[PDB]
């Protein structure tokens, strides 16, 4: 499993 | 170029309607075309144009990575899978290119607030890490430098001049984090800078903002669950 | 054009492997290059066109409802609004001209069995309404009465050569019901038409394939859910 | 609600 990176949200 | 004749004001009203259209192709021309009549960005025209190049970007990613893993599985054959992976992978590079043209050309500056430039030099180290997923040989050396290079300018800036809550600086500590463990393999680097982001702005709660807080803890979990997955 | 020095077979290939990484625009230009070859395409190749073009379209109509409806609503203002919806609409039809070119140049015929003549037939019926649901005026009768011949003589050939419960026979009439409903504001036609089919389908049910009979099935079912949408 | 069409499945 990849590693989690800021998300696309606001 | 393309948007050169449509008022700045039109150019950003037409990124919000192909947001809500989802539509991001066209929002990142709008967000390009808007930047390049070179005034500064708002906090929420960073947000449009960060939200329509991640999108765009983000589908060549997912795209990049189907067909790497069926290139791989196929080295255990005609040309046809590599050929194609090595298209989508072209019009990843000339994107993030784009991207990062933009922000050396007219973005990243010297002036202005911190936020502004904290988030530009963090979407340039995210722009070069995205190179680096596809990079090889030399061209992959120059690349993950001009990532830590950027990732590590900002990180100085906001450990400075942001409360140790502030979402951009929390969202930056997490993808540095990322570059650290996915790109540069170095776990117990991306671990150290996970923990200790986390465990400062803990410290600090107090320094929530009321209108960022919901991002920040949103980014606080992130970092809690690449620390669980990587211990 | 772009595909003329691709062998087919690696068109072929290339639009199964767009399907999988979700390139949908890759795919239709991989079968477009496939058709362009002048041979005859299978039902599993109908499939990859078929798959390939509806996606395309689809995100394009939705991004059009979208924008139509903020136009409407903002009708009870710049131009942008309207520009904007223009600009999609453009990209929708010459999409939809692309695929009825194809059509009219390269793929119905006189000739090949049923599927494949009821199959273009009914594209042709879809994508001529796909054209109703933006035109206006002039254009616009003589687009729904092209859309309406088109279903007409597939139906005409899939109840005589296509047992009830063929899924493309039975794709087809759905089709031209909500063509009926939506299109034409003809609701008796509509249900008529959907209730005649549902009900031969389940009359004849031992004529299922034992290679289609799950699509078969979906189809039944979506027509029973417009029926009752629609009563 | 729109009415439901031949959905895009493979
Ligand atoms: C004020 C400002 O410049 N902003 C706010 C939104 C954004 C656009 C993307 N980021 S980010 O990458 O720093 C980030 C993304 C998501 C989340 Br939940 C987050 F906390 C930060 C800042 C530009
Ligand atoms: C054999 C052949 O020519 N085929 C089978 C698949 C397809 C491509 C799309 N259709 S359709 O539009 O008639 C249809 C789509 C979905 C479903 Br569940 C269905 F039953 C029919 C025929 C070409
Ligand atoms: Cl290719
Ligand atoms: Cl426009
Ligand atoms: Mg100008
Ligand atoms: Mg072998
Ligand atoms: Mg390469
Ligand atoms: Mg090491
Ligand atoms: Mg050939
Ligand atoms: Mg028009
Ligand atoms: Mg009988």
């Amino acid at each position: 499993i990849r590693s989690t990176s800021t998300p696309n949200v606001h | 170029g393309a948007m050169g004749s449509m008022e700045r004001a039109s150019l950003i009203q037409k990124a919000k309607l192909a947001e809500q259209a989802e539509r991001y192709e066209d929002m990142a021309a709008f967000m390009k075309g808007a930047v390049e009549k070179g005034e500064e960005l708002s906090c929420e025209e960073r947000n449009l144009l960060s939200v329509a190049y991640k999108n765009v970007v983000g589908g060549q990613r997912a795209a990049w990575r189907v067909l790497s893993s069926i290139e791989q599985k196929s080295n255990e054959k005609g040309p046809e899978v590599r050929e194609y992976r090595e298209k989508v992978e072209t019009e990843l590079q000339g994107v993030c290119d784009t991207v990062l043209g933009l922000l050396d050309s007219h973005l990243i500056k010297e002036a202005g607030d911190a936020e502004s430039r904290v988030f530009y030099l963090k979407m340039k180290g995210d722009y070069y890490r995205y190179l680096a997923e596809v990079a090889t040989g030399d061209d992959k050396k120059r690349i993950i430098d001009s990532a830590r290079s950027a990732y590590q300018e900002a990180m100085d800036i906001s450990k400075k001049e942001m409360p140790p809550t502030n979402p951009i600086r929390l969202g930056l500590a997490l993808n540095f984090s990322v570059f650290h463990y996915e790109i540069a393999n170095s776990p117990e680097e991306a671990i150290s800078l996970a923990k200790t982001t986390f465990d400062e702005a803990m410290a600090d709660l107090h320094t929530l903002s009321e209108d960022s807080y919901k991002d920040s803890t949103l980014i606080m979990q992130l970092l809690r669950d690449n620390l669980t997955l990587w211990t």
